[PDB]
RNA sequence: AAAUUGAAGAGUUUGAUCAUGGCUCAGAUUGAACGCUGGCGGCAGGCCUAACACAUGCAAGUCGAACGGUAACAGGAAGAAGCUUGCUUCUUUGCUGACGAGUGGCGGACGGGUGAGUAAUGUCUGGGAAACUGCCUGAUGGAGGGGGAUAACUACUGGAAACGGUAGCUAAUACCGCAUAACGUCGCAAGACCAAAGAGGGGGACCUUCGGGCCUCUUGCCAUCGGAUGUGCCCAGAUGGGAUUAGCUAGUAGGUGGGGUAACGGCUCACCUAGGCGACGAUCCCUAGCUGGUCUGAGAGGAUGACCAGCCACACUGGAACUGAGACACGGUCCAGACUCCUACGGGAGGCAGCAGUGGGGAAUAUUGCACAAUGGGCGCAAGCCUGAUGCAGCCAUGCCGCGUGUAUGAAGAAGGCCUUCGGGUUGUAAAGUACUUUCAGCGGGGAGGAAGGGAGUAAAGUUAAUACCUUUGCUCAUUGACGUUACCCGCAGAAGAAGCACCGGCUAACUCCGUGCCAGCAGCCGCGGUAAUACGGAGGGUGCAAGCGUUAAUCGGAAUUACUGGGCGUAAAGCGCACGCAGGCGGUUUGUUAAGUCAGAUGUGAAAUCCCCGGGCUCAACCUGGGAACUGCAUCUGAUACUGG
């Protein structure tokens, strides 16, 4: 199925995601639909450190995509402060 | 076969095959007499093997061992050439 | 609205059956000079009408054979 | 990663004062600063249209510590950059910390600068910064720690920036022990004997 | 606002000259290797050869909330009795916590590897019509009622093992009918025909064959039409070399009708027609996985396809199916073949191009490491279990980037070396000496972030016959880190523990002695060496790079030396011995029309990464990252009509 969830990137010890409409079968880092935000977790906290597209993300579990837990959490966590 | 689930999954699929060959035969045997039917020029003896085929090809679509597009093309093949006879 | 190509027809020996040349002015990739490069295709035309060396008209329908996939919309010019 | 070599032998070579020691003694005291270094350097050379360019890039670099891999790296920086790529060239050797230190002061040359600056004696904006090569912006502040302030090497230095000339571009506040980068130099601040130029063509052979 | 600012020559033919023209050099790059040398860290990289053969361990399971169940080890109960009245030793019991083997489900078609085959059942770009699609999701309805089996288990039994054979035994969401049936399928219509499966948590009443029924919530089951994803199929263009490969093709090319496929189709077959492809390179031979990209270049070009990402193909060699939503299946089945082992000689077993690793080949390429803590994946209501994917560590200067190996001062300028016109000169402020600093390494102390969640408790609202239960939302408490003795920060001691490699005739930056005597040797090209060698070998000095420096190999450059941009052909290489002439290329002048080329505008696409610009984060840098520009292309639509074409 279409799911949501977090590619890493980044370097060794300073990861990066990426967050990425896949079809669940491909290989995290592989081939996705969409890219649609990102997420920082060594982020300086005076710089961005998260960004989603809710606006996209409603659309695909519309057309009905799973999420992961963790990007369930980064929508609850982008929801409650902006 | 190494693994456990590999060796369960090859007696599995021995057993279904075995199943699934018979329920191929008599589905094919059933649909070989009515082409016997239309090879003789015989209208009413080809209607009724094709009411005995009929239920049977359509319940083995449901069933899943073959398409309801197979289905369906042995329904329209004979349907057409019991027409051209009567 | 439909895409559909021109051409001429360089053979009609085959049954229900055509194939037609089309011309193309394709600039050449190193040299600069524009160049006739043709294409060819075989197309179904029922009823056998079209003669050799007929201008015509085709379009782009399923499979037919083995190589038709073009099928002919209809004649512009002919006879000639 | 290091010239420990010699001073002099360098100043030379070029028939040039490098700065590589402070004043406390003069130059011509020291040395033989007209004949060339080692055995046959009273001896003239044609020097040829290569040599030149050489021997003003090797100029160059010697005055600011920077060896030729890391010099190439700069030269293709100041090239990607918009401008003439020799004033760029320059403004990226006084960018760099161990200089803009050894500018406003606290060394007495740049080998002391650059010893300073590799022992944690540097801050730039309140973070430690204990690397040669950091590029120093417009309105950052370099300032001294204070393990640092009570050192002798620093004040008998600041003795010393008084008798050389005043650079327009810092803006140092000595008694604290700081001073402002403030914006980027031209190619006017800075000495007219360095021909720019020789490096470039040196460099697009 | 910005998104490209870009282009060097020299040596060698001649007594000398100008020209032609080859050879060679100076640059960048690398999955490199070899030699000499070697302090630290960060980020990357690491069998290019034999798609050779592999010992050993691990790389795919999970589910008791589908089922019959007990062999384990946890309790409990009746109950032998430790009996010292409750501290429990030993006999039962599937009673419940669980759970080996078995049935059944879902997954083993993903993830991981490799590039042998494949010049087109491939790839890239753009179009299309004749298709299927488990898991996820929207809508619509259904879910009634019966049957016969068989693994396990039991009893006997064959075989050295692998693995089996008899006769009974029993279950389900296993399997099969019947009922049921439309917006489903067949049909012009009338009509004909097609399915299903239960399991859980709790419960106020009320009945019982004390099993439950019954109420309720969660969860699955079946059909149909949608959506999303994934896959299949077709067409046009683009996608290496060879003409000392020019004719190839009879299921061949088209038709009609049958059969086949999820689907179009010579996909297959019977009859019929005699076509189809080709100098715009068919056929045949050689080489090769394709692309995004990478290297080089001022650019146009040329070379390349390692890591990362997309697609393809293969899984000891060849052949074939089966199961299934999906395979013609790396760790499945059957067959043949070669190889390797076991055998009581009847027969059996295996497949590292998963991760480590061994041998072999080779100039040459690593540990039989830790962890599922994070991100994904499988199964599961969940807890959780699995995951050599992944995240980390190890080895190696293989590469890029950063830092270090001290700093300042110090003279008749010590010694020793080297040269000397024997005055002195040079090594050289170099050392010693005197002041100061302690980065990194070494020894101590502190210490972020990667952790989001899940659990145990309450609180409210929903839910409903119910304050049960379940779900959603906030609250409180105890927790989850492989790396790791982590990054980072502070303290201690003392210049302490840390510099080599190539070159010095010209091209090319850097010169003198002694040895040697066309010998030994050097050498990229010219050439050097035959007793005063700036060219050999050593010494002293110097130049250049610097934890690296050189040699070799390979690509582009320079090379306007295959010239589109951008060359030539009277004598330097180069005008067919001369004509005619088919395909081909090119075509005077004028008006109209068309709008193919051409130009302008708009939409769609051109994956992400890479490159370039402006920013941000690692002390800086490499490295990571936000936004843009770019992807010069292809298609569709609307205009323009000078030029070319019709």
């Amino acid at each position: 199925m279409v799911t949501i969830r977090l590619a890493r990137h980044g370097a060794k010890k300073r990861p990066f995601y990426q967050v990425v409409v896949a079809d669940s079968r491909n290989a995290r880092n592989g081939r996705f639909i969409e890219r649609v935000g990102f997420f920082n977790p060594i982020a300086s906290e005076k710089e961005e450190g998260t960004r989603l597209d809710l606006d996209r993300i409603a659309h695909w579990v519309g057309q009905g995509a799973t999420i992961s837990d963790r990007v369930a959490a980064l929508i609850k966590e982008v929801n409650k402060a902006a | 076969a190494n693994i456990k689930s590999a060796k369960k999954r090859a007696i599995q699929s021995e057993k279904a095959r075995k199943h699934n060959a018979s329920r191929r035969s008599m589905m094919r045997t059933f649909i070989k007499k009515v082409y016997a039917a239309i090879e003789a020029g015989d209208k009413a003896a080809a209607q009724k093997a094709f009411n005995e085929m009929q239920p049977i090809v359509d319940r083995q679509a449901a069933k899943g061992l073959i398409h309801k597009n197979k289905a369906a093309r042995h329904k329209a093949n004979l349907t057409a050439q019991i027409n051209k006879l009567a | 609205k439909i895409r559909t190509l021109q051409g001429r027809v360089v053979s009609d020996k085959m049954e229900k059956s055509i194939v037609v040349a089309i011309e193309r002015f394709v600039k050449h990739p190193i040299y600069g000079k524009f160049i006739k490069r043709t294409t060819k295709l075989h197309v179904h035309d029922e009823n056998n009408e079209c003669g050799i060396g007929d201008v015509v008209e085709i379009r782009e329908c399923r499979p037919l054979s083995k190589t038709k996939s073009w099928t002919l919309v209809r004649v512009v010019e002919k006879a000639v | 990663a290091r010239y420990l070599g010699p001073k002099l032998k360098l100043s030379r070579r070029e028939g040039t004062d490098l700065f590589l020691k402070s004043g406390v003694r003069a130059i011509d005291t020291k040395c033989k600063i007209e004949q060339a270094p080692g055995q046959h350097g009273a001896r003239k050379p044609r020097l040829s249209d290569y040599g030149v360019q050489l021997r003003e890039k090797q100029k160059v670099r010697r005055i600011y510590g920077v060896l030729e891999r890391q010099f190439r790296n700069y030269y293709k920086e100041a090239a990607r950059l918009k401008g003439n790529t020799g004033e760029n060239l320059l403004a990226l050797l006084e960018g760099r910390l161990d200089n803009v230190v050894y500018r406003m002061g606290f060394g007495a040359t740049r080998a002391e600068a650059r010893q300073l600056v590799s022992h944690k004696a540097i801050m730039v904006n309140g973070r430690v910064v204990n690397i040669a090569s950091y590029q120093v912006s417009p309105n950052d502040v370099v300032s001294i720690r204070e393990k640092a302030k009570k050192q002798s090497r620093v004040k008998a230095a600041l003795e010393l920036a008084e008798q050389r000339e005043k650079p327009t571009w810092l803006e140092v506040d000595a008694g604290k022990m700081e001073g402002t980068f403030k914006r980027k130099p031209e190619r006017s601040d800075l000495s007219a004997d360095i021909n720019e130029h020789l490096i470039v063509e040196l460099y697009s052979k």
